[PDB]
């Protein structure tokens, strides 16, 4: 395929062009060191017995003189394919930065650590294990038939009639013994995924008290999948064992006429013995290599995954943001519309946040909240629309412009191991050790400080004292505010018991001196009443728009909100007084 | 090891029938070779009679017996495997309804699909494919140099200096690599970690500066640098002249050794003829060894792991001889040595709240699950309605304990069926009166399908919903004891208002034991039980665990502003 | 009203180059220590732009990256008053200065508060 001339190293494409021809010629000096067979052996006692050796002087020079070419393309090989290997990685480790986000799917990501790890000897011995042993061996079948012609032409076209037919002969044992391991593997599966469900779903089913009717229906679901199985194994390896039956049907075909239907060549003996040597190496290697052909053909294509499909963001360089530099800029939505796929998560939105205020956006976990955030860091590119900041489109920002614009704190902590204040400073790591205090003073990190024998060069990895969920997140706010970004974001997902990450969220949005416009994604009342402005988003549109009092004198679906997030607070189990039959509120 | 041994113990009989049929069989695929040479001096004898098709179709007699015999085996195999497996997969089932639930409790926290596939497909290849594939890869290539060392002593000498050239080549070559054995293993094990964190931290990356580009090639580089630095050195030169003296050399040092023909060796040239067709395809054919043992031991690992799936203890069956739940001197412990509830008593009295607060390690959580038999106490009793739960089958219990934890589960079907799983046969009017009372009524008749929308794979539907459905189960299930953990009224935010009065009708008119982990939930229980690593230390009500100043006094005040 | 907002700035004046200034901003009808007090400064013809702020409890501040280093603000709870010394004074720094605060907390659409503001011309 086009996997490895995409893997083809810059400055190497002459040593593996070299090596096409180079490996080719290979090829040619093993064809004419079998049809030299023919003669040497023909004269060695069938007629005229021992003739001196004349045709051995004659191969001890073909086929040394085929060592001198293979000694060089294993070692250009090697070279070759640590070259590939070392292109390779470096590649692929380089372009992941810039993919887009929607891309990393839990399986995608599975396939990018695959490709990034796994790949390394396999990559090293690539050509010389495979691609060479390959290469050749596929056309030795042919490169005899051109070197028999010399020969015999009648002999000679014949094996090029003869390598045709049995091509596909092995192209149909090996498309029938790959149609079968997929049958093979969706019945294991099928076995396998109801065994997991019962595992799954126990508790569910033992407090249910069905863990009996569901035993015996996945058990007689099983013992159906158990019959359907062995009679397909009836019908089917008739015809596997057939195909190395008729690698041997040739064989002693050819060589049962031509010891009958000849009668006029004993010297022949050696026809059976050349027409072996040309099928000693055919399907030998080609079954020995069907089995490492695909478990290095798709390692080629989960490689393929990352770099052919990069789907990398647009991200135009063509602006910097270079007007009103470190200033609060307005957020302007201009019908962005935004799918997951076929799914449509924003249909249609249009807003304009002014500049310097704190917007808070809630609405029934419809994703399109975090998608708005999404699209304004820079994450993720609107299908359709615009998204402006301060009027220049967000696509058309510089990269260096784009990440020095949006500050953000994610639902996640995601903190790397290292020291705690090593986490804090990839907010700004030139930022002066003043600012990097007020930052985590006003996230409460000292508050965490405290209880760390080192401090924040306490170490917060595996290998060192571990944080809880409220404390990883004070961590991430630190980030955030550390950086200088005239925007910040907040996917609010705060622990709900540690009322120092409350009082850190609430305190990033209020407290903090640097001009910003800040939007968050928020669900407590704690959070959300220093807001300014309210949008409530709705299957994919803002249904709502207006200030916190305005929108709880409408007495609409913000208000509703409201007042649950407020009961919410005060709730208690078994305070009700039994009032849940009149009105259930 | 002795766990994959015993569970392929019935198997042994098959096994070895296996490997000597399959013995006879590779040594059939080679008549058609040892006779076309006797077919080749017959010639030369000046045979050549009328009656010679004779020996040319006993090679056919042999080619169809060894094909006939290689597929009536591999057919014969394959359906004792599928027995094999299908009685393993019904010990399975059985072992999974007996195991105590807190086994599942995140025993499988990661998508387990694969590695469960993986050991049947290794399964599979251990009983049905490795022994066949093992000694026909052994058996094969030692019954020809037996055969070449009659036709000729030295010719079949000629091709032992070969073979040695390749071995100790690379016995100094596993000696001469020595530090670069083991790290190899462990550097690609301890490289897919930072692969991981890498993918991890890519929003990181986007929105901050951050080092996790610089500091994942920092590990890439010494990597490729690693193998670099022992595979290129010593193979690049010494292999790639051992990989050249196996391929077509053994012809050319077949054929110099074939000159002394009937001149000094004194042998007939056709007893060379073994030597053509069978000595130059020898070294391929004891390499291939170590790749028929290489799926034994990946096979033999998941005979160990299946069996010590059927070794776990089960949930003992003990004998006899308005729910009022009685904790008797209750111990448990996971391992051995580690305790973690430590010599409890406690009694809930019918219809009372009782709350479960304490401190890291309190033991809350454990105790709690115990009163629904995730896991059998170590010491102890627990009672429900004078009846110790170890003298109830999983009906009774499951009548009289119900529960609402994390990670609640919703399996395949319909709304109506999910919300009358413990009680199928009720109509659909008690099943809407449920989901009225969890809240998620009007949620489901939004729902195009309403009723009808299928659960299990994908629903429309968001985690906080999908707790108000089991909610509604368990309302419908109606439980004289209730073990409920608070955590999962704000497992999701956005829901916790609708959560929380479903959690009002769930809590009512039974023995309610909660998790709590807001003290300002519990305030109005009947109960406050105080735990501290694995010990009671405080119970009374709310106002009075106050008074006292103790332990419930300071988390109370820890939990302020 | 009786709480009626009010800030009023002072200190300005021509003064060449490479001199110093010290700006004041009385506040009125609000707490100092209550919300986050900025400076600002706008030339006749463009934009008004954000020079330094410091926050609520008193000790984080920000400044601008084109007077950081040279200019400093601080706060005096006793008075109710802003400070703003600004050092080393380059032409560029030639505006009009004035101090804000915000009213937010109160859940309505903030309402930015402003003072007449102090000419500050400073000649090369
Ligand atoms: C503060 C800025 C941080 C913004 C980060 C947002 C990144 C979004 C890129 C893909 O991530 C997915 O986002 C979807 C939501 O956008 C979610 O999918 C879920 O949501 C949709 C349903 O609304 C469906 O398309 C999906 O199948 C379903 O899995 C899901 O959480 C997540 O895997
Ligand atoms: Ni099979």
């Amino acid at each position: 395929i086009r996997t490895l001339l995409r893997l083809v190293p810059a400055e190497k494409r002459g040593a593996v062009a070299g090596y096409a021809v180079l490996t080719l010629l290979s090829v040619l000096l093993r064809a004419v060191g079998a049809v030299l067979l023919i003669p040497l052996l023909a004269a060695l006692f069938s007629d005229t017995p021992s003739d001196a050796w004349l045709w051995l002087g004659w191969l001890t020079a073909v086929t040394l003189a085929g060592w001198v070419t293979d000694t060089n393309t294993a070692r250009l090989g090697f070279d070759l394919g640590f070259a590939v290997l070392s292109r390779t990685q470096h590649d692929m480790a380089d372009r992941l930065p810039n993919v887009a986000m929607s891309w990393f799917t839990p399986d995608n990501t599975a396939t990018a650590r695959q490709a990034i790890a796994a790949t390394g000897p396999e990559l090293a011995g690539l050509v010389v294990n495979l691609l060479t042993p390959l290469i050749g061996a596929a056309l030795l079948p042919a490169a005899i038939g051109v070197a028999l012609l010399f020969v015999s032409v009648p002999l000679g076209l014949a094996a090029l009639a003869g390598v045709a037919v049995l091509f596909g002969a092995l192209a149909l044992s090996g498309r029938l013994s790959r149609a079968a391991d997929k049958v093979a593997g969706e019945t294991n599966s099928a076995f396998t995924e109801r065994i997991i469900e019962f595992a799954r779903t126990q508790q569910a089913l033992r407090a249910a008290r069905r863990v009996e009717p569901a035993r015996s229906q996945v058990g007689s679901a099983l013992a159906a999948q158990h019959g359907a199985g062995l009679r397909l194994l009836t019908m089917q390896i008739p015809g596997q064992v057939l195909f190395s039956l008729a690698g041997q049907v040739a064989l002693i075909g050819f060589a049962g006429m031509a010891v009958w239907l000849t009668v006029r060549g004993q010297l022949g003996v050696p026809e059976a013995i050349a027409l072996i040597v040309v099928l000693v190496r055919y399907l030998e290697p080609f079954a020995a290599i069907a089995d490492l052909a695909p478990a290095l053909e798709t390692t080629r294509a989960t490689l393929n995954r990352i770099q052919a499909v990069l789907d990398a963001p647009t991200l135009p360089a063509g602006r910097r943001r270079l007007d009103r530099t470190g200033a609060a800029p307005s957020i302007e939505f201009d019908d962005v519309r935004f799918s997951y796929g076929d799914e449509v998560v924003l249909d249609g939105v249009s807003f304009t946040l002014r500049p310097g205020n704190t917007t808070a956006i809630v609405g029934p976990s419809g994703s399109g909240k975090t998608t708005i955030l999404s699209l304004i860091a820079g994450l993720q590119q609107p299908a359709s629309g615009r998204v402006l900041l301060d009027g220049v489109d967000v696509t058309t920002l510089d990269p260096e412009a784009r990440r020095a614009a949006v500050s953000v704190v994610f639902q996640h902590p995601y903190l790397f191991d290292g020291t705690l204040r090593d986490n804090v400073l990839v907010g700004d790591p030139e930022a002066d050790p003043d600012d990097v205090t007020a930052a985590m003073r006003l996230a409460r990190v000292d508050e965490l400080l405290d209880r760390l024998p080192d401090g924040d060069a306490t170490v917060v990895g595996e290998g060192g004292t571990a944080l809880s969920g409220g404390e990883r997140q004070r961590v991430s706010i630190a980030r955030a505010l550390l950086k200088p970004a005239p925007v910040l974001l907040v996917d609010e997902a705060t622990s709900a018991l540690d009322n120092a990450n409350e009082a850190a969220v609430v305190d990033a949005l209020t407290a903090d001196p640097r001009p910003r416009t800040r939007v968050i994604v928020a669900h407590r009342l704690a959070s959300i009443r220093h807001a300014d402005r309210v949008l409530f988003v709705e299957a994919g549109r803002v249904v709502e728009d207006g200030a916190i009092d305005e929108l709880l004198a409408a007495g609409g679906r913000f208000a509703q909100f409201w007042a649950q997030q407020q009961a919410a607070s005060e709730w208690a189990i078994g305070s009700t007084a039994r009032a849940l039959e009149v009105l259930f509120q | 090891a002795e766990a994959g041994s015993r569970l392929l113990a019935p198997l042994k009989k098959p096994l070895i029938v296996s490997g000597v049929l399959q013995a006879l069989i590779t040594l059939i695929e080679l008549a058609p070779f040892v006779l076309l040479v006797e077919l080749a001096r017959l010639l030369l004898g000046g045979a050549e009679a009328e009656r010679l098709w004779t020996l040319g179709l006993t090679a056919v007699s042999l080619i169809g017996l060894g094909a006939v015999l290689a597929a009536a085996m591999t057919l014969w195999l394959h359906r004792v495997d599928a027995r094999f497996a299908h009685e393993l997969r019904g010990r399975l089932l059985t072992k999974l309804s007996r195991l105590p639930l807190g086994w599942f409790t995140r025993r499988g926290s990661a998508s387990t699909k694969q590695l469960v596939q993986d050991d049947t497909l290794a399964l599979h290849y251990l009983i049905t494919h490795a022994i066949p594939d093992a000694v026909a890869a052994v058996v094969a290539p030692v019954a020809v140099l037996v055969y070449l060392f009659v036709a000729d002593w030295r010719v079949a000498l000629v091709l032992f200096i070969p073979v040695l050239v390749y071995l100790v080549l690379m016995s100094v070559m596993t000696i001469q690599s020595g530090s670069k054995i083991a790290q190899a293993p462990r550097w690609a094990e301890r490289m897919g970690g930072e692969a991981g964190a890498f993918l991890e931290g890519q929003p990181v990356i986007r929105i901050f500066g951050g080092a996790a580009a610089s500091r994942f090639r920092r590990r890439l580089d010494d990597y490729i640098d690693f193998l670099v630095s022992w595979q290129r050195p010593f193979v690049g030169k010494k292999t790639l002249m051992d990989l050249v003296t196996r391929p077509a050399t053994f012809l050319w040092i077949i054929l110099v050794a074939g000159v002394p023909l009937v001149v000094t060796g004194r042998m007939d040239p056709v007893n060379l003829l073994p030597f053509l067709l069978l000595g130059t395809t020898f070294g391929a054919r004891l390499l291939g060894i170590g790749y028929g043992l290489s799926g034994i031991q990946t096979g033999m690992l998941a005979a160990r792991r299946i069996q010590t799936v059927l070794d776990e203890p089960e949930l003992v069956v003990r004998d006899r001889t308005p729910g009022t739940v009685e904790l008797d001197r209750v111990s448990f412990e996971y391992r051995p040595g580690v305790p973690v509830i430590r010599d409890v008593t406690l009694t809930l009295r019918p219809g009372t709240v009782t709350a479960l607060v304490g401190p890291s390690g309190s033991g809350k959580s454990t105790l709690a699950a115990l009163v629904a038999r995730f896991h059998d106490v170590t010491q102890g009793a627990i009672r429900v309605d004078g009846r110790d739960i170890r003298t109830l089958t999983a009906d009774e219990l499951y009548r009289r304990v119900g529960f609402v934890l994390q990670d609640a589960q919703l399996v395949h079907g319909s709304v109506a069926e999910n919300i009358a799983l413990a009680e199928p046969d009720a109509g659909l009017e008690r099943i809407r009166t449920a989901a009225r009372d969890a809240q998620i009524h009007d949620r489901i008749t939004r729902m195009p399908d309403g009723y009808d929308s299928v659960l299990g794979a994908g629903s429309a539907l968001s985690g906080g919903e999908r707790q108000r459905v089991t909610i509604a189960r368990a309302i419908l299930a109606d439980t004289p004891v209730l073990v409920l953990d608070e955590a999962t009224a704000f497992a999701d935010p956005e829901s916790e208002y609708l959560v929380q009065q479903a959690i009002n009708r769930l809590t009512r008119d039974r023995t309610v034991l909660v998790i709590a982990h807001r003290l300002h939930t519990i305030t109005h229980a009947d109960q406050i039980v105080v735990l501290d690593d694995g010990r009671i230390v405080e119970v009374g009500t709310h106002d009075e665990l106050l008074a006292a100043g103790g332990r419930y006094r300071g988390l109370w005040d820890s939990g302020r502003y | 009203g009786p709480s009626q907002v009010q800030l009023v700035e002072s200190g300005g004046g021509l003064v060449q180059a490479g001199g110093s200034l010290r700006l004041s901003c009385a506040a009125s009808g609000f707490p100092v220590s209550s919300s986050t007090m900025t400076w600002y400064r706008q030339a006749p013809g463009k934009e008004r732009e954000w020079v330094a702020a410091i926050n609520s409890y008193g000790y984080y501040t920000v400044y601008a990256d084109s007077v950081k280093g040279r200019f400093t603000i601080s706060r005096d709870n006793a008075k109710n008053t802003v400070y703003l010394q600004m050092n080393s004074l380059k032409p560029e720094d030639t505006a009009v200065y004035y101090c804000n605060v915000k009213d937010t907390g109160q859940m309505r659409e903030s309402y930015d508060y402003w003072g007449q503001g102090t000419q500050v011309t400073v000649s090369a």
